[PDB]
């Protein structure tokens, strides 16, 4: 642990720029994978309607699927809204 | 003397004479049919040979693509 050490505090003096780009790259490479927002990303990008929603052919058999925009039944937006 | 501990009876080179010709025999018919049977193949295309690749249907998507008409 002292050489890692007696090699980063080398490497600050003399060198910043570069610890300041491998620790930038680095925390770039491994924050993404630990935040819990990036999900909420995916998710935002998943409820941006860029296409027309294509009505489906009723048969009585379909209770999920709401038969107003108003109805309660489909996907909500309320978490959207308290983001 | 010669005969009793050199050689053999007739018919034994006979009827192997008799199996030679029957193999040879087969395996002309077959290399003949063989050929009429890669020409019929390679003409007509409906055989398990000379099966040329097309696009697999599997790739298409069935969706509603943004526009009513496809
Ligand atoms: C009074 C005598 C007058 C006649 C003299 C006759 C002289 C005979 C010598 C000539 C030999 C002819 C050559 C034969 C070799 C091929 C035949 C072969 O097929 O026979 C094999 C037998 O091989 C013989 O033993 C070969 C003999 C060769 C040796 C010659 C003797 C003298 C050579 C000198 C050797 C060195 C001398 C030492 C010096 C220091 C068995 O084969 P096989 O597939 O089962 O036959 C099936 C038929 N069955 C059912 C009857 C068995
Ligand atoms: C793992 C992440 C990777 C992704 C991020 C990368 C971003 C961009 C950085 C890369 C760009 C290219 C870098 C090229 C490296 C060349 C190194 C080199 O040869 O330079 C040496 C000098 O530098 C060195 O000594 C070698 C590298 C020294 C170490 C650099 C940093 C190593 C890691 C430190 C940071 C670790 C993480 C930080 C955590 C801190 C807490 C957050 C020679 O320099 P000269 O021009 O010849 O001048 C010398 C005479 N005056």
């Amino acid at each position: 642990a002292g050489r890692i050490a007696s090699f980063l505090k080398n490497a600050w003096a003399k060198e910043p720029v570069l610890v300041a780009s491998f620790a930038i790259g680095g925390l770039a490479i491994i924050l993404p994978s630990l935040s819990p927002y990036t999900n909420y990303a995916i998710r935002i990008n998943r409820a941006t309607p860029y296409n027309y929603p294509v009505p489906l052919r009723d048969d009585g058999n379909m209770p999920d699927v709401p038969s107003h925009p108003q109805d309660p039944q489909g996907p909500s937006l309320e978490w959207l809204k308290n983001l | 003397w010669i005969a009793r501990t050199f050689y053999d009876g007739p018919e034994k080179n006979y009827e192997k004479t008799m199996a030679i010709l029957q193999i040879e025999a087969e395996k002309a018919e077959l290399r003949l049919k063989e050929l009429e049977v890669r020409r019929l193949m390679r003409a007509r295309g409906d055989g398990p040979w000379y099966q040329y690749p097309t696009i697999d249907k599997a790739l298409i998507d069935h969706s509603p693509k943004t526009t009513p008409d496809n």
